[PDB]
RNA sequence: UGUCGGCUCAUCACAUCCUGGGGCUGAAGCCGGUCCCAAGGGUAUGGCUGUUCGCCAUUUAAAGUGGUACGCGAGCUGGG
RNA sequence: GGAGGUUGGCUUAGAAGCAGCCACCCUUUAAAGAAAGCGUAAUAGCUCACUAGUCGAGUCGGCCUGCGCGGAAGAUGUAAC
């Protein structure tokens, strides 16, 4: 368990720091994916440009204070697979179409292209 | 059943219970870990 | 179904423990792919390639170019590792043969991004003596 | 007391009568669930049913969670009939349901006849499956445990009557 | 206040030899090992030796271990 | 979910995180020890340690001390107020 000192009060800020650099964000219920299948997906953020990660739900809701994806407060529940797209505005939800094409998972809760509640 | 003056856990599945004034060990993995008295 | 096939010859069952296993793949079936597994598929060495079944006893073969110790032995030429770590050394080279080895070895079998496979490739030989400084 | 503070939240069609500590619940497909609560118990009636302890005694705390569990069983029972599944493993093992008598073949010289007490009924969709089905858990579970005790499972072949959800330990003779 | 052994007649405990009920087993079955509960009833004949014991022969479901003035001579014997 | 270098090396036909001896890295991240248990002849296969969601208020262990429980079986009759 992360303590409030070593982490849990710094990694909350880092995603908020990286929040104010992106144009799109697709949140998916990434539960049940194999380590290789995620790795195959994880070998795409370095190619097309993405900030895909998973964080605590409560920290994520407290990480939007920078006014980047405030429209996701009502959807900040369940599993999280935040996929901030900074370079090449968008271009990740298209990969999500490729990512969810071969899987039954990736329900994809919402997309945050600019100010937009999906 | 093993009856000893010193009864205790032998694995992570063993439980200490008090059943009608007697200390017992019941295990759901090995039936060799059953114990009485102590 | 993780397994191994001898390059250029699949008939030997004791060499691979064929027949009995997770699936029922034919022993003589893999002999055809053994021709494809030669020269560039670790000739003379037991390259391990896993197996899979499509419907019943398929011939789904794999490919592993060069393992880290296989590459380390190829890059060093030594005969064996050290039985006692941090006690015996055999001799190593600079951290430059690893870059060309990892570039060939990783390909898609490693998730390393940049100089990340350098630690992974050196990891297998890290405890086998032959300390490296440059 | 997490179990005690939890309300029952009775379903739509259920009839509840509270003549003091004694309680009676009516429902579909079975009724007349009579119970008595120990004098240390308060059953307060509202949009649902709640349970609380009068005293601060340690035994009174224990019985608060027992009454909540018991009442929740009566409510579910008169709305969904509790059931247990048994299955027979072994060659020549058969179960036949004939009204209120159950006949089992379990490898004895004599077939055994089991008399079902009033209330529950037994059903055998196959020759190796038994469905005990009633409205109160204690009677359903006691009857299923009595059938199982005719020949419980054994470790070498797994033969004998067992619960459907039961995990049977298995072993083999050495060498 | 008569001291070993035998005969006759016993009575009690349970730390159970058989029969009864169980758990574990390195318990397939038939046999076993070990521990728990249980004292209702049972529990050899002989060769040698004064012997109790012991060793042998052949039985039996089994041939229990101890207390009772190492039970019992105003009940017998008299080999030591 | 609980991964790849990586059947770690030595030896062993082979002993592959789980035959014995040396120290016990690093990429991906949410996680992972050259791996704690049961395992295969050896593989393989169920776990666990660690982490994500879920339900929403307490919960975990140690120390000092009062009174109690087990350990606790005998011979005529309860018979160790
Ligand atoms: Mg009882
Ligand atoms: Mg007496
Ligand atoms: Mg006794
Ligand atoms: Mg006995
Ligand atoms: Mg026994
Ligand atoms: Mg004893
Ligand atoms: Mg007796
Ligand atoms: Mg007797
Ligand atoms: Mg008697
Ligand atoms: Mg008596
Ligand atoms: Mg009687
Ligand atoms: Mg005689
Ligand atoms: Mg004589
Ligand atoms: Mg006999
Ligand atoms: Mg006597
Ligand atoms: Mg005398
Ligand atoms: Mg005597
Ligand atoms: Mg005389
Ligand atoms: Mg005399
Ligand atoms: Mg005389
Ligand atoms: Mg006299
Ligand atoms: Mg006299
Ligand atoms: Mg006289
Ligand atoms: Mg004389
Ligand atoms: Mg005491
Ligand atoms: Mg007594
Ligand atoms: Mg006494
Ligand atoms: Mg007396
Ligand atoms: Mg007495
Ligand atoms: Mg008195
Ligand atoms: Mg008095
Ligand atoms: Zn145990």
């Amino acid at each position: 368990m992360a303590i409030k000192l070593e982490d849990k009060k710094a990694i909350v800020a880092e995603v908020n720091e990286a929040a104010k650099a992106a144009l799109s964000a697709v949140v998916a219920d990434a539960r049940g994916v194999t380590v290789g299948a995620m790795t195959g997906l994880r070998k795409e953020a370095r190619e097309a440009g993405v900030y895909v990660k998973v964080v605590r739900n409560t920290l994520l809701k407290r990480a939007v204070e920078g006014t980047q994806f405030d429209v996701l407060n009502d959807v900040f529940k369940g599993p999280t697979l935040i996929a901030f797209s900074n370079e090449h505005p968008g271009a990740a939800a298209r990969i999500f179409r490729e990512f969810a094409k071969g899987q039954d998972k990736f329900e994809i809760k919402a997309a945050a292209f600019e100010g937009q509640f999906l | 059943m093993k009856v000893r003056a010193s009864v205790k856990k032998l694995c992570r599945n063993c439980k200490i219970i008090r059943r009608d004034g007697i200390v017992r060990v019941i295990c759901s993995a090995e039936p060799r870990h059953k114990q009485r008295q102590g | 179904i993780k397994l191994q096939v001898k390059a250029g010859q699949a008939n030997p069952s004791p060499p691979v423990g064929p027949a009995l296993g997770q699936h029922g793949v034919n022993i003589m079936e893999f002999c055809k792919a053994f021709n494809a597994k030669t020269q560039g598929q670790e000739p003379g060495l037991p390259t391990p390639v896993i197996i899979t079944v499509y419907s019943d006893r398929s011939f789904t073969f794999e490919t592993k170019s060069t393992p880290a110790a296989v590459l380390l032995k190829k890059a060093a030429g030594i005969t064996s590792g050290s039985a006692r770590p941090n006690s015996q050394k055999v001799g190593t080279v600079t951290r430059a043969q690893l870059e060309e080895i990892a570039k060939t070895k990783q390909a898609d079998l490693t998730a390393a991004d940049l100089d990340a496979a350098v630690r992974t490739i050196a990891g297998s030989a890290r405890s086998m003596g032959l300390n490296v400084e440059g | 007391s997490r179990v005690a503070k939890n309300p029952v939240k009775l379903p739509a069609g259920v009839e509840i009568k509270l003549a003091g500590q004694q309680l009676s619940i009516k429902g579909a497909k079975g009724a007349l669930e009579l119970k008595v609560h120990p004098s240390v118990e308060v059953i307060q009636d509202s949009g649902e049913l709640r349970f609380a302890a009068r005293n601060g005694d340690q035994q009174t705390r224990a019985m608060a969670g027992t009454t909540r569990a018991l009442v929740n069983n009566m409510v579910v029972g008169v709305s969904q009939g509790f059931e247990r599944k048994l299955q027979l493993v072994g060659v020549g093992y058969k179960a036949q349901a004939k009204g209120q008598v159950l006949s089992l073949s379990l490898g004895f010289s004599h077939p055994v006849d089991y008399e079902l007490p009033a209330g529950i009924v037994a059903e055998t969709p196959s020759q190796t499956d038994i469905l005990i089905k009633g409205i109160d858990k204690q009677l359903v579970g006691q009857v299923a445990a009595e059938i199982r005790d005719f020949r419980p499972p054994e470790p070498y072949k797994g033969k004998g009557v067992r619960y459907a959800d039961e995990v049977v330990r298995r072993k083999e003779a050495k060498k």
